[PDB]
């Protein structure tokens, strides 16, 4: 059941810009089992790294390639489901994590993070709607303003308020 | 260049010769509470009608309160301040106040409302018609199961008082019976000397009853605090009693740090539909909205550094419910004492330790000036506030998180501190008056607009909100129809 | 289910040589619930990075570290089963991946990789006892030999002997 | 300084006088089948005892084949080349040789092994005792059933004969029944004339018969190919009937690739401990043993490079299975033709594509030189075989994957080739031989040890296996006790 494990952009699909990109496409009842065909390439030709399901269609589209792939129009569709790969999201920060996205989502001391959206239990000026450049989505740490100390995350503890996460850099 | 920062504007204006302890809003007429006086107002014209002296009054102890005792030539005369005043409409119109001068024994009076007195006394080990403190109280009442109920902070001197008691009025309106003994709470004789307590405001919603106050931090903690303390409404006592600290704190998000423990005042509404997102609130949801200073170190006292918060109410009833970790709760230090046979584990009484923690919405903008009194109303999806200062002078701000707003409306009222007591009133077509105390001069203030003129750049003139549809003469901003060409930007 | 994500040696343990580290050490009947535990960090004072299930006294061992962190020891024990952070384990290649270990175990093309210990369909000269230093352990592409194409698998395919699996490069 | 390359040893030898179609060990006596003559031997010493021939027969198409004809003054004078030879002795210890003279007219005898012949004809459309082709065939008998059955394949030259069959012979001991007609397989007649079919070996494991076959990669294809074919042991007829591909390949391992196509011969056996892992297999597992050369463009002809591999059974059951694609499956093309009716869908027959890759076990160590003979022992946990040459030196191996190792035994031995055919015995104490064909001359050579002489380096002698027990005498590669001193490493 990975379908837990990758990440899910919800009324989100992908339209390829480069002709070269070949879609699988095929309908089936639920994103499931676009999940287990796509994990192990079921019946696919390439290197599956993204999917988009649609409910109304009730279709996977399965895509050697996802968002951060170059080429790729992000569209927003209520009947559109978009899921990307883990393990082809880099779990290793750059600089500052200042472009990192993937889904550690605990404090350095091991805490669970606070969804950004709410305001439970600190309001807070940071929020999807009013930032969409750096592209939070629930609970994963990120450095919109770039801190030096990394991606970091709201704690749900209300003692504190805030904690910088733990990622292993990529220190060649 | 930048703002004629204050410009006298005559307006609507009453003055009284006592200052104004309470002022209130019912029916077309304005009913204010001043030291020894009792004045009745019209509401449009601030024309004084009719008013029910209590003068300074004479005190000896042998003397009872409610009867009269002009035969004293032995004793003191004292003046006499309304703690409190009341409205009642669910029963006939009538207005029931409490003064300290003669031990909390409230009188209530069924235009003119000076029509007829009665000296609520029900004569007894206890007292249960000592409705008030003298030193420091806060009332608030409300109708319940069709009679009013009364909700009674109240400050001792540790010279029957008790700390916070709900009492009910008897329909034979002569005096108020405790229903049971937790009904009320009391401080410990010991730390009665210490510990002050202090109310500052108290309302209802959604089924509970929330009081508002400041105390010292923790007992022997030589550090004060603000907490609110919420608990069910029912007539037989206080159950679902609790409180815990609250906190307002700006500094950058990421991870300039500074406290306001010190609340001042409150005010209760619903939002405005831009800030409703702002705070991830429903535009249908209730918030209070806390003006709040620090205190000097170890100290009561406010310096001049304010700040404002808001909180909805769902926020705060959930941090009562889940979000703290029941490790934290500890045993209510001041009603049972530390050396508590019960700590080891309707009943219980409960205080809590993690203060949730609201960001500043003005970012710091008062970081220099004192706050005394709010209000709160709605523009179409824009949400407006009129605050209160201890200099005295008057300004209304749009709220909103979308970075800070300028203060459209700015000058200076009376010599006195803007006192906490206000009334806005909300009149279809989007005007409606603020009735704001002043020592002893109240104030009524439109809301769509106090003078388009306090403009000195034509960015000035462009940052006031669509509502006032006033703008840019080409040199200085007036709205259209007194710009005599077009050229009115 | 987690469990079945995180990188499993069996057989093996380890044992921290610097003191600082501290390990949350409880009974249990089975792994699972220390993979539950160490996956939302339960009662977990620290940013848990790995965990030994011991079979004989059931008990779980969990680590804010695991193999690749520094001054650790590995122990071959046979009531010891090591399992390691796969979000803890970067999935991007440095150079020719010549340190990389993540679990991407299929062919460019996208075809299932052959076990490196079976011989079918394919016999070779790499081996896990034989080679040791690079540490191979069922389909996770390697390259122990180096190979400019990155790590590669023996496809399961019949036809095909062998193919470079695709990894995104850590490309700054 | 390196190796004494060619060392002439005497061993015990017998030479005959025509070349050896086959070579046969049973109970204390060889069994040789050579052009003309049949051959007894002593095992011990090679002493030649007793023998039966078979000289050139008269041939004439009017006199059947068991009958003699030595009344025929009108035809011609041919020569008898043995085409198999086999032993029975689950009945009588009888031999029972078949020769292509008389077009596969079999003939049985019941110390020496002439003492009775027995002319194998069952008199009628097609001949089921034409047993053996002429031009080219293998056989291979085991008692099945209580009978011993014969397994044939058989090349035409499209000149009753058909590629392969399997008869059993009548416990009349008079001739042979096809139960079945799938019993047999034909190539058609269009194609008999093209695509060569060729037979090397053929064996038993595991309740499956395997023959290996040379022949053409596919109709009209101008290419060749080796391949294996199975099928179940049922008397009645050849009903699990597969075949694939075989190739031996070496290629840097990580992504110089060069292909072997043509097999030569090989051998079925029990490996090494330490190579049944470094393989993967069981000890207990059998393995065959492949030598295989590479062709001249489109050519039966095997240029001088050559190679060897194994191959678990178990994984070419398992290829056979499950881990080949079910699309590639194809019709048999030279059975039922690519027009066949039964091609768009016990009873069918398979082809199969994707041929069965193995890596060399000596790492192309033989790029330079043909080879023609294999059989292959166990010492303890080692394994070793003994190669045949093209050229006719012998030598033997320690197979391992562990690095290559240089041939611990290796000579010239006479002119001829070296015969495919082999027959290794192994007698307790690890002491055995092998007796290998050269032309007209066996020789039968140890197990242990061929003269530990043949070393021309310290470090040479070295490498030399421990179960020689053979060492350095300071200054050559001689044994302990024929070191005078203690100066033996």
């Amino acid at each position: 059941n990975t379908i837990h494990e990758f990440k899910k952009s919800a009324k989100t699909t992908l339209i390829k810009i480069d002709p070269a990109l070949k879609i699988k496409t095929k309908k089936v009842n639920t994103a499931d089992q676009c999940a287990n065909r796509c994990t192990r390439n079921k019946g696919l030709p390439f290197t599956c790294k993204a999917f988009v399901f649609d409910k109304a269609r009730k279709q996977c589209l399965w895509f050697p390639f996802n968002s951060m792939s170059s080429g790729v129009k992000k569209e927003f569709g209520h009947e559109f489901d978009l899921y990307e790969n883990k393990d082809y999201i880099r779990n290793c920060i750059i600089g500052k994590g200042r472009s990192y996205k993937g889904t550690v989502s605990i404090t350095k001391s091991g805490i669970k993070c606070q969804p950004w959206s709410s305001m439970i239990p600190h309001e807070h000026s940071f929020l999807p709607s009013s930032y969409r450049g750096k592209d939070l989505q629930e609970n994963y740490c990120r450095n919109p303003r770039g801190e030096e100390g990394g991606p970091w995350c709201f704690t749900s503890n209300p003692e504190v308020r805030y904690e910088v996460c733990d990622i292993p850099q990529c220190s060649e | 260049s930048e703002m004629n920062v204050n410009m006298k504007y005559q307006l609507p204006n009453f003055t009284a010769e006592t200052p104004i302890q309470n002022v209130i809003l019912h029916e077309h007429h304005i009913f204010l509470g001043a030291t020894n006086y009792i004045y009745v107002l019209n509401e449009e014209d601030l024309q004084k009608v009719a008013e029910y002296k209590t003068g300074p009054v004479l005190e000896h102890p042998d003397c009872f309160p409610c009867q009269d005792c002009s035969s004293k030539a032995n004793l003191v005369w004292k003046d006499n301040i309304n703690m409190a005043l009341v409205v009642d409409t669910y029963y006939d119109d009538q207005l029931i106040s409490c003064g300290s001068v003669n031990r909390g024994t409230c009188q209530r009076h069924v235009a003119d409302i000076q029509s007829e007195v009665h000296c609520i006394f029900s004569p007894p080990s206890q007292c249960p018609d000592c409705v008030v403190s003298a030193l420091g109280a806060k009332v608030l009442s409300s109708v319940k199961d069709r009679f009013i109920n009364f909700f009674v902070g109240n400050t001792i001197n540790s010279s029957p008082l008790h700390s916070i008691s709900v009492r009910r009025l008897k329909e034979t309106k002569d005096g108020f019976m405790f229903l049971t003994d937790q009904s009320y709470i009391d401080v410990l004789p010991e730390f009665r000397d210490s510990y002050p307590i202090k109310y500052v405001h108290a309302f209802e919603s959604n089924n509970f009853i929330y009081f508002l106050t400041v105390q010292r931090e923790t007992l022997d903690a030589q550090t004060f605090h603000t907490r609110i303390i919420r608990f069910c409404s029912i007539n037989s006592g206080l159950h679902s009693y609790m409180e815990m600290p609250l906190e307002c704190i700006l500094t950058e998000k990421r991870k300039k740090k500074e406290v306001f423990n010190i609340l001042q005042a409150a005010y209760v509404s619903k939002p405005g539909a831009q800030l409703a997102r702002q705070i991830g609130a429903s535009l249908n949801d209730d918030i209070l909205f806390g003006v709040f200073a620090q205190s000097k170190p170890d100290s009561a006292e406010p310096m001049d550094r304010s700040a404002m918060c808001a909180f909805p109410i769902k926020y705060v009833n959930d941090f009562f419910n889940k979000i703290v970790n029941k490790n934290n709760v500890r045993c209510l230090q001041h009603f049972y004492g530390p050396n508590h046979e019960h700590c080891f584990n309707d009943e219980y009484r409960t205080e809590f330790t993690t203060a949730l923690q609201r960001v500043d919405l003005f970012m710091g903008q008062f970081s220099e000036v004192l706050l005394t009194s709010i209000s709160t109303f709605i523009k179409g999806d824009l949400t407006i506030a009129n605050l209160g200062t201890s200099e005295g002078r008057f300004m209304q701000v749009v709220v909103s998180r979308s970075g800070p707003s300028t203060p459209h409306v700015n000058f200076l009222l009376d010599s006195h501190p803007v006192s906490p007591e206000v009334i806005v009133e909300h009149t279809l077509n989007q005007n409606g008056y603020t009735l704001v105390i002043t020592g002893k001069k109240i104030t009524k203030i439109p809301l769509n607009g106090l003078g388009c003129r306090h403009f000195q750049s034509c960015s000035q003139c462009l940052s006031a909100p669509p509502f006032v549809q006033c703008g840019w003469c080409h040199d200085k901003c007036v709205r259209s129809e007194e710009c005599l060409s077009g050229t009115w930007t």
